[PDB]
């Protein structure tokens, strides 16, 4: 019934704000808590901040003196703030909604109780990555094939992280296949795609190549035949 | 010189103070060579020097003695009795005033049970009336007596500290050793008292009518907290298993009654002090040991120990 | 934060103990994370957990001080394999900013998959733009630890060669690729590249030429 | 104490006090008697 979606600008230079935004869907915004975690390559899961329904914000100490976290009640969408960004700021920011857990212990009139949050449903996540590196968009070519047989989509010399596939526009979704990509040392990200189709297939199902690199705001297509 | 820091933050504002964790310099065995231990220090013992500096209570004004923690605080009830020759006559007169021509008299050779509890303001582990709720002051109609109400019926309290202390043994020389708070297994909560709301509202009444007595049937009386003093006495300080509570009672005296809850009770928010004064001369004191485990007594009150003013 | 690595057999059960122990009555979340992916919390409150999750993942309730808090997971699966986090919360410590360590599950006893190399040669229109990369797609193959070696022709190729460490697939597998970089000269003037895939003892070929 | 460094055996335990050396240790016979009555 409720589920979140990440958006980011996929890459920020060093020292500046980063930006990103989080929608709800099914539910309201201003009547639950809100958590943004991150998690960097080699680094555990850490936890950036949260807001209540009241809107009332908390910062983690590890990173308060530069996040701003914010809400818009007018739909369910938060946004997040990061200033004075460095390359140890590249992760995976996700997006997830805190449930608020009164733990009482002795006695409520005293005060004998705490508050514990936990995160019941989270986003997919946004890549980020901080490098003052330019962006790039990818350069698509067909891999045709020759039981069955195999063709393939290579995307190649893109910047940054990730790229989205798909084949035909979709449709095509049993054997596909999509690699991780591989940073050369020219910096620049090497992806591949591939299905497995029947045989007899070739003539004349259509495979056209769906390929998406957000950052660059260059989506292609392309087709594959022997 | 003490050196304090709140035990575990986080609690509920004002409460991280009320508990210190004190380190400080010691003597050991050896007179040459010294030693950095800490203990646990309750602020009601502890004062500042104006930094995190404290010391205790007492040594500006009086010496301080630890008590032998094999014997036990425990009232056990005792008989005073009349050498030979001599006679004790009880006054069985079920609604007697305590002075005056008591018309049912018996001799006996001792007194009946007489548990040497010492409380303040509510009178624990005492004996009833058979009838009504007698009231006994020397001079009632002067504000200076205090009244000395006795209840027929037990109006059951429940007291308890619920931190599980532990006892750290310090040896502060050749066969000398003393006995720190170590640290609290467990949550760090607050001590207090349970009193039902019914039983203590039907008991206060039956105080209202035979307060009526001396004062008219169309009078208004009213009940207050303690109007001051010293901290023995604006309380329910009492003895409970070892450690020395100090309830705070407003919660008790805080009813207004006319001329003419059933399900929950009252609870009493108590403090705890280890270094308590002597109540007759000054210049000593004593210090109460940790108790280790969870500490929770179950005793009647009997009586209470009110004040006029002089509607 | 630090990994601490934990190993359980296949279909056993694992006791995960958490990082820190509580100081007093607690309330410990456990996060499911494998990386690159979404959290998911196994357990809220000391022993509740949400729905959609198997009543083989169960924890230890706070019911006298001192047990503590220790994931359980019965009936361990391939897909067992992530970090689980101990998000601990008692009424001592403050607020619990920290998710913790990291207890690096991996399931032993996971049958062994071979291979399955594909190798590409480069395609019409990169070699119409002055360049040519050959590469060798492996996948299926566990455990997920392979060699590739290029071949030009018999003499073996190591400049120009990029490789993937093996990365988990959705079926518990893992998958790698191999780009060799080579210019359109090269590839004319030689008369086959090979892609050798080494997997556990056993090497895999599949080679391609300019026909 | 682990150097030649010693101290008292009594000092972890005991408090020690030394008999005033003009007492004398010397046992004397003593006589036990009962009370009148006795
Ligand atoms: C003198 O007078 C004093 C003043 O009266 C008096 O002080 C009293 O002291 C006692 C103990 O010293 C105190 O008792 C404690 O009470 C705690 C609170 O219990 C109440 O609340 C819980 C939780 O409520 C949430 O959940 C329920 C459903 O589960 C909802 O219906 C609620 O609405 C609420 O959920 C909403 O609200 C939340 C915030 O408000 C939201 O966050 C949430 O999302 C929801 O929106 C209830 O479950 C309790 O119900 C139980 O009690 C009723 C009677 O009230 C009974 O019918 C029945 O037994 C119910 O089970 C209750 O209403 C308790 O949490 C606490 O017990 C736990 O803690 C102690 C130590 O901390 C543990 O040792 C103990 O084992 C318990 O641990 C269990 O529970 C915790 C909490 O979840 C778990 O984390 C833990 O793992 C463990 O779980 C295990 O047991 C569970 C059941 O026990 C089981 O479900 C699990 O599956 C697992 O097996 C303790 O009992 C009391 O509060 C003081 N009084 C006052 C007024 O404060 C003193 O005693 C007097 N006498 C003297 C001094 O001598
Ligand atoms: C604690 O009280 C004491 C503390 N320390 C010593 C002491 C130290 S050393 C020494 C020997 N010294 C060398 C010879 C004489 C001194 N000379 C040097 C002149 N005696 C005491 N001795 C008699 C005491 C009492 O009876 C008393 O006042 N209580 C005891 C009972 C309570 C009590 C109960 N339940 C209670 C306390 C607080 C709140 C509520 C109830 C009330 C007060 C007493
Ligand atoms: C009161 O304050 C004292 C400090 O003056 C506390 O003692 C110290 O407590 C810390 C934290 O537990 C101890 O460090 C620990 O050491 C163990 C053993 O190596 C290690 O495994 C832990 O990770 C941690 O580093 C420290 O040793 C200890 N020092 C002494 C002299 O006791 C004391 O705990 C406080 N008590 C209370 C009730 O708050
Ligand atoms: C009023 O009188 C009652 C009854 O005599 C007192 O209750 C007694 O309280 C003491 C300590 O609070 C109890 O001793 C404890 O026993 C438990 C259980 O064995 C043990 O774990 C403790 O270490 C300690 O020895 C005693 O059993 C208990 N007696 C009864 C019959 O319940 C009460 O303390 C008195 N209150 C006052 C203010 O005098
Ligand atoms: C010993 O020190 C204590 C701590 O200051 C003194 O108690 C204070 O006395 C003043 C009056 O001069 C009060 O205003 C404070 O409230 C007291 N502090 C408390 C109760 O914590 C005490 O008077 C000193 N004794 C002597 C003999 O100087
Ligand atoms: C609290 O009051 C009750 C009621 O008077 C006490 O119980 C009585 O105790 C006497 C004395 O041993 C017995 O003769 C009665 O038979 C008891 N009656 C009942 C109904 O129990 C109780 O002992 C008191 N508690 C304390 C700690 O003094
Ligand atoms: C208070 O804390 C002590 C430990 O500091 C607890 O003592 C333990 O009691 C259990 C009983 O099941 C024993 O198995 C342990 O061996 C004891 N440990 C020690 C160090 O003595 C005690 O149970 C606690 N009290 C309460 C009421 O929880
Ligand atoms: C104080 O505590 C005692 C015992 O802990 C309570 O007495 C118990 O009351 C229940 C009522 O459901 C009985 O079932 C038990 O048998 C009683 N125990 C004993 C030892 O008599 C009492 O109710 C408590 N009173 C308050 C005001 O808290
Ligand atoms: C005080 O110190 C003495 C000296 O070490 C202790 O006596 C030793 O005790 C151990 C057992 O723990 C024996 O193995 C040694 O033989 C003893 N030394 C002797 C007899 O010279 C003594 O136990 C200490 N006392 C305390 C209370 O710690
Ligand atoms: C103890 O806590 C109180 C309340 O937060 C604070 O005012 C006080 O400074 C603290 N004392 C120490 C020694 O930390
Ligand atoms: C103990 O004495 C030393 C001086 O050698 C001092 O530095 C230290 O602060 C003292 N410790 C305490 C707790 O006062
Ligand atoms: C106490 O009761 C007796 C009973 O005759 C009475 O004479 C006396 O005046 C009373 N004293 C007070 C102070 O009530
Ligand atoms: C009692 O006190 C009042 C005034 O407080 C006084 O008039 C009266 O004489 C006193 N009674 C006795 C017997 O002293
Ligand atoms: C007060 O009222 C009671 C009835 O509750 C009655 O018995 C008594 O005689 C009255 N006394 C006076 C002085 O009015
Ligand atoms: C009596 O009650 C008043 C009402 O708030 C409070 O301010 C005062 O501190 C109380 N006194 C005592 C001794 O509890
Ligand atoms: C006693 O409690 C009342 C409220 O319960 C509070 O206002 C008052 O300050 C307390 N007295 C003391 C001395 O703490």
């Amino acid at each position: 019934q409720v589920q979140l979606q990440e958006s980011g600008p996929g890459l920020v230079k060093p020292s500046e704000t980063l930006s990103l935004t989080c929608t709800v869907s099914g539910g309201s915004i201003s009547n639950y808590y809100w958590s943004w975690i991150r998690q960097s390559p080699g680094k555990g899961l850490e936890w950036i901040g949260y807001i209540s329904d009241s809107e009332s914000t908390n910062y983690n100490p590890s990173l308060k003196s530069r996040v701003i976290i914010s809400v818009d009640t007018s739909k369910n969408q938060l946004s997040l703030k990061l200033n004075s960004v460095t390359a140890a700021d590249s992760a995976i920011y996700y997006c997830a909604r805190a449930q608020q857990g009164k733990r009482i212990y002795g006695m409520v009139s005293f005060g004998e109780f705490f508050y514990y949050y936990y995160m019941d449903v989270w986003g997919k996540g946004t890549t980020v990555t901080v490098s003052s590196a330019s962006t790039k968009g990818p350069s698509v070519f067909p891999l045709a094939p020759s039981g069955t047989a195999a063709l393939g989509c290579l995307v190649k010399d893109y910047f940054p992280e990730p790229v989205t596939v798909s084949w035909n526009s979709g449709a095509l979704t049993s054997g596909v296949h999509t690699f991780p990509a591989v940073l050369q040392s020219s910096g620049l990200y090497s992806l591949s795609s591939v299905v497995t189709v029947p045989s007899s297939s070739l003539g004349t199902q259509t495979y056209i190549c769906n390929v998406n690199h957000k950052p660059s705001n260059t989506k292609v297509d392309k087709k594959v035949e022997p | 010189t003490l050196q304090c820091t709140n035990v575990t933050n986080a609690i509920t504002d004002d409460m991280r103070g009320e508990l210190k964790n004190c380190s400080f310099n010691m003597t050991t065995e050896l007179r040459d060579k010294k030693q950095k231990v800490y203990s646990l220090f309750y602020r009601l013992d502890v004062v500042q020097i104006n930094n995190k500096e404290y010391r205790l209570i007492n040594c500006n004004t009086s010496a301080i003695t630890q008590a032998c923690p094999k014997v036990s605080f425990e009232p056990i009830p005792i008989h005073y009795c009349a050498p030979a020759g001599f006679a004790i006559l009880k006054c069985k007169d079920k609604k007697f005033n305590g002075t005056g021509p008591c018309p049912s008299v018996s001799t006996v050779q001792c007194t009946h049970g007489i548990k040497p509890v010492v409380s303040t303001q509510l009178l624990l582990n005492g004996s009833l009336a058979e009838e009504e709720v007698m009231i006994r002051s020397e001079n009632i109609t002067n504000n200076a007596k205090n009244i000395l109400v006795q209840f027929n019926t037990p109006v059951q309290i429940n007291c308890t500290r619920p931190n599980n202390n532990t006892r750290k043994s310090i040896r502060i020389g050749p066969g000398q050793a003393f006995y720190a708070t170590g640290d609290i297994i467990g949550d760090i909560r607050q001590a207090h008292c349970n009193v039902s709301k019914a039983t203590w509202n039907e008991t206060l009444g039956k105080v209202v009518k035979q307060l009526r007595k001396h004062f008219g049937n169309n009078t208004i009386i009213r009940f207050a907290n303690s109007s001051g003093g010293d901290l023995e006495v604006t309380t329910h300080s009492f003895n409970c298993g070892g450690e020395f509570f100090y309830c705070n009672t407003s919660g008790l005296f805080n009813s207004t009654w006319i001329s003419n809850g059933s399900n929950d009770s009252i609870t009493l928010p108590c403090r705890i002090k280890q270094i308590i004064n002597m109540w007759q001369r000054i210049g000593q004191a004593m210090y109460a040991p940790p108790i280790q485990g969870v500490i929770r007594c179950v005793s009647n009150i009997t009586g209470l120990i009110l004040t006029r003013d002089g509607t | 934060s630090y990994v601490r690595p934990l190993s359980v057999a296949l279909g056993e059960t694992a006791s995960i103990s958490c990082g820190r122990q509580a100081l007093g009555s607690r309330a410990v979340q456990w996060y499911q994370h494998r990386p690159g992916q979404a959290p998911i919390l196994l357990i809220y409150n000391n022993q509740d957990r949400p729905s959609g999750i198997p009543e083989r993942f169960s924890g230890t309730p706070d019911i006298n001080f001192g047990t503590r808090a220790t994931l359980t997971i019965s009936g361990v699966e391939a897909g067992d394999e992530a970090d689980y986090y101990c998000h601990m919360w008692d009424s001592r410590s403050g607020f619990s900013w920290s998710f913790g360590g990291a207890t690096r599950l991996t399931v032993l006893g996971q049958p062994k998959a071979a291979p399955s190399v594909t190798l590409f040669p480069p395609s019409s229109e990169e070699l119409q733009a002055n360049k040519a990369t050959l590469v060798c797609l492996i996948s299926d193959f566990y455990p997920g630890a392979v060699t590739v070696a290029w071949k030009a022709d018999s003499s073996p190729v190591k400049a120009g060669v990029e490789t993937t460490t093996p990365s988990k697939q959705s079926n518990n597998k893992y998958a790698a690729s191999s780009y060799l970089s080579l210019t359109p000269m090269q590839w004319k003037m030689h008369k086959s590249y090979s892609c050798q895939v080494t997997h556990e003892g056993s090497t895999v070929e599949k080679t391609v030429a300019p026909t």
